């Protein structure tokens, strides 16, 4: 639709960890979403097969 | 016949402790109070403070 759904992106984050074989790095982000329109807002189509 | 003033020599020693304490921070607040992303609002927000 038009305006389906809400969405919120946070704050990226950082997480280090010292290891043997260098080093790892992972990097995270939280996010969130909503619907607001009452009734459905998508549908799917088995087009082909 | 008189007698002379004594005195005496005393040798101590220095024992040797230490006390330790630690607290915590949460992942999710820290960005919240350095992070000078926060432009023109964030930064006199109520979670913040």
């Amino acid at each position: 639709e038009k305006a389906s759904e809400s969405y919120f992106m946070g704050q990226m984050q950082v997480a280090r960890t010292e290891s043997g074989g260098g080093l790892h790095l992972q990097l995270t982000q939280p996010r969130a979403n909503v619907d607001l329109g009452v009734g459905f807002t998508a549908a799917y189509a088995a087009a082909a097969l | 016949p008189a007698d002379q003033p004594v005195h005496n020599y005393m040798i101590k020693r220095l024992d040797r402790r230490s006390l330790n304490a630690a607290f915590s921070i949460a992942v999710e607040a820290l960005g919240l109070i350095s992070g000078e992303n926060l432009d023109g609002t964030h930064i006199s927000s109520a979670m913040r403070l």
